[PDB]
């Protein structure tokens, strides 16, 4: 999971 | 402020061609010089321009059965199924002709620029 | 020997995700507490586990609506059908206990997984 | 494009  | 997974979307098309491979809820058949194909209509739209034409039509989007131009090559159309299913395109010496004609009658962009530029390297 | 084109899959799904915003070869209604959410049975079956063990039944693969739990929190169900189409998920304080709980009945690990990993965060 |  990453910040888009 | 969402957060987002990176595989998924890899991880929805390899289960789309799990479904395919297992022929679960394909609801057309792609007609190619007598040669059968068997796939989902959302994924031939999310894929192709043509397609997505196709299915958006008011008639045609009940269509089970779709007959395809017969200068149309049952290989190249092979090759470019398995590109929609797996994001990997079979581009070889031998079919690079027929693949680059079907991508440009199934509206297939990005697999078009590719076949040029390869064919431009052997030039 | 296959080329590989990285941006394929996630195209795929935006685009599967603007036939979904059109109401386009929608072919089930998933009923939450009385709301209702049009998807595509293919894109279901590719996120969750419980969608595909639904879909893969020789009865309810036929079946045009699908009722789910009445525990089942139609916010949370929203958020989860969003992450299946886009890949993102709407994380925040006040809905997470609800999406980990609907995302471990429709069977996603992955969502379950970070839900899990944000709560230990917190406490 | 890509060598996967
Ligand atoms: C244009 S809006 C839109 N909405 C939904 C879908 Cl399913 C769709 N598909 C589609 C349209 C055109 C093209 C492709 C796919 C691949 C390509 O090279 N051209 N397009
Ligand atoms: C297991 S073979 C397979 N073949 C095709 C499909 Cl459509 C499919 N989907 C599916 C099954 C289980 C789970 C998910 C999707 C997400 C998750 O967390 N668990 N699985
Ligand atoms: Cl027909
Ligand atoms: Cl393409
Ligand atoms: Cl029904
Ligand atoms: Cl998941």
């Amino acid at each position: 999971w990453v910040i888009p | 402020s969402c957060i987002q997974f990176t595989r998924h979307a890899s991880d929805v098309l390899l289960n789309l061609n799990r479904l395919r491979s297992r022929d679960i809820l394909t609801d057309v058949v792609i007609v190619v010089s007598r040669e059968q194909f068997r796939a989902h209509k959302t994924v031939l739209m999310a894929c192709s321009g043509l397609f997505y034409s196709i299915f958006t039509d008011q008639l045609k989007c009940n269509l089970s059965v779709i007959n395809l131009d017969p200068e149309i090559n049952p290989e190249g159309f092979c090759i470019l199924l398995d590109f929609m299913y797996t994001s990997r395109l079979n581009l070889r010496e031998g079919n690079i002709m027929a693949v680059m004609a079907t991508a440009m009658y199934l509206q297939m962009e990005h697999v078009v620029d590719t076949c040029r530029k390869f064919i431009k390297a052997s030039e």
